[PDB]
RNA sequence: GGCACUAUGGGCGCAGCGUCAAUGACGCUGACGGUACAGGCCAGACAAGAAACACUUGUCUGAUAUAGUGCC
């Protein structure tokens, strides 16, 4: 069987000053060969931990490693603000080897909820024979955000696609951006076209719709 | 400080074809490490994709690539290779060449990574993207500010470069990821947070520029009144 | 996997016969089979060698073993 490495949390919210606990779990006994990666966007990942709890050379002291059995925990001891990035665990104990899936350590702060703005689709575009309806949610936090289109009060699955920024490097909120795509001969059979956003910020789920053909 | 890796070979490549990635190694012998290969495919975590052991050159390989795959080192060259035969899209990655380290330094960490070559599969034919407006109207306006943007639409490959007024405005504006479509073309919209009041004043042209395709198209963004 | 019990042609017995990276092992059948040993070979785990494997050199275990059965 492949070793199976699962960490924990999948994403991590601190600020500078916290003691961060990243955890990893492999599916069997993988003794000490476990490994643990920072990377940051677009670059590539930079070693921390060998032998599962071997400091890396160069590497700052506030990270550590500890093992308990099939139990792997990265911890640093006081996150410094180049330690937002992703970590990764890696076991070498047999091949094929094997990462975990990553755990993202992001800046916390203040909840924020999204401003909401919908766009109906272009002239232009209805000329080509497509439709989007592009929803934006902007500056939120957290980036947890459920976003639930609506034609005519249908709730839509499957024909809806979303994006989201990185955190802003000077007010660390998020946002996002949900388009619906349909055929034109789709779009003209119906009338309300409706963004429902779920987010901590709001009291209750905000809409924004319009109806087709509306001045 | 003086080890380094670089790889290349990377590009487009269609579906069921090969293509093969190089690993040219400096500041250390190749010959007295294991050299691995780690994939990541764009937005989503890292995987291990095979390696070669020194002395024996015995080789490993991921169960997802076993018979596609072919790692092997030229010490005479100092690099190392990655065959991949049969691609599929699904191989789509950013592909780094990694050294482990000396046993006794590092354990069996990875302690030098280079900083990745691109494979990209796919069926998709070169292709300039459509653009079009996201008017700023009433619903797309929070009191002080009003939202407006380009849908930069079903072009392949990454990536676009979009810009606001030719360069000139530049906060506000969120350009997103791209999402590639089950098409296989990309799409991407990108906005821009303005003062509500400087909507009849100022005009607004996102420019989108595609040189894979060698296309460059400037949208005016205008208002929906009522 | 452990525990108790049973038995043991070197872990490698002879002689043919087949497969394999063949001064090796592996599987067949036949015949034979009182002991002890000793080298040597070999197998398994491991250490170090720029070294996860393989290679080299070394170490430990091969009746404290290994088959069978019963039990948990
Ligand atoms: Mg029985």
């Amino acid at each position: 069987s492949d070793i199976q490495m699962t960490q924990s949390p999948s994403s991590l919210s601190a600020s500078v000053g916290d003691r961060v606990t990243i955890t990893c779990r492999a599916s069997q006994s993988v003794s000490s060969a476990v490994a643990w990666y920072q990377q940051k966007p677009g670059k590539a990942p930079k070693l921390l931990i060998y032998s599962a709890s071997s400091l890396y050379s160069g590497v700052p002291s506030r990270f550590s490693g500890s093992r308990s059995g099939t139990d792997f925990t990265l911890t640093i001891s006081s996150l410094q603000p180049e330690d937002f990035a992703t970590y990764y665990c890696q076991q070498s104990y047999s091949f094929p080897s094997t990462f975990g899936q990553g755990t993202k350590v992001e800046i916390k702060r203040t909840v924020a909820a999204p401003s909401v703005f919908i766009f109906p689709p272009s002239d232009e575009q209805l000329k080509s024979g497509t439709a989007s309806v592009v929803c934006l949610l902007n500056n939120f936090y957290p980036r947890e955000a459920k976003v639930q289109w609506k034609v005519d009060n249908a709730l839509q699955s499957g024909n809806s696609q979303e994006s989201v920024t990185e955190q802003d490097s000077k007010d660390s909120t998020y946002s996002l951006s949900s388009t619906l795509t349909l055929s034109k001969a789709d779009y003209e059979k119906h009338k309300v076209y409706a963004c429902e956003v779920t987010h901590q910020g709001l009291s209750s789920p905000v809409t924004k719709s319009f109806n087709r053909g509306e001045c | 400080s003086e080890v380094q890796l670089v790889e290349s070979g990377g590009g487009l490549v269609q579906p069921g074809g090969s293509l093969r990635l190089s690993c040219a190694a400096s500041g250390f012998y190749i010959s007295y490490s294991s050299i691995h290969w780690v994939r990541q495919a764009p937005g989503k975590g890292l995987e291990w994709v095979a390696s070669i052991s020194p002395y024996s050159g015995s080789t490993y390989y991921a169960d997802s690539v076993k018979g596609r795959f072919t790692i092997s080192a030229d010490t005479s060259k100092n690099t190392a290779y990655l065959q991949m035969n049969s691609l599929r899209a699904e191989d789509t990655a950013v592909y780094y060449c990694a050294r482990q380290g000396y046993r006794r330094r590092s354990g069996r960490g990875f302690d030098y990574w280079g900083q990745g070559t691109l494979v990209t599969v796919s069926s998709a034919s070169t292709k300039g993207p459509s653009v079009f407006p996201l008017a700023p109207s009433s619903k797309s306006t929070s009191g002080g500010t009003a939202a407006l943007g380009c849908l930069v639409k079903d072009y392949f490959p990454e990536p676009v470069t979009v810009s606001w007024n030719s360069g000139a405005l530049t906060s506000g504006v969120h350009t997103f990821p791209a999402v590639l479509q089950s098409s296989g073309l990309y799409s991407l919209s990108s906005v821009v947070t303005v003062p509500s009041s400087s909507l009849g004043t100022q005009t607004y042209i996102c420019n989108v520029n595609h040189k894979p395709s060698n296309t460059k198209v400037d949208k005016k963004v205008e208002p929906k009144s009522c």
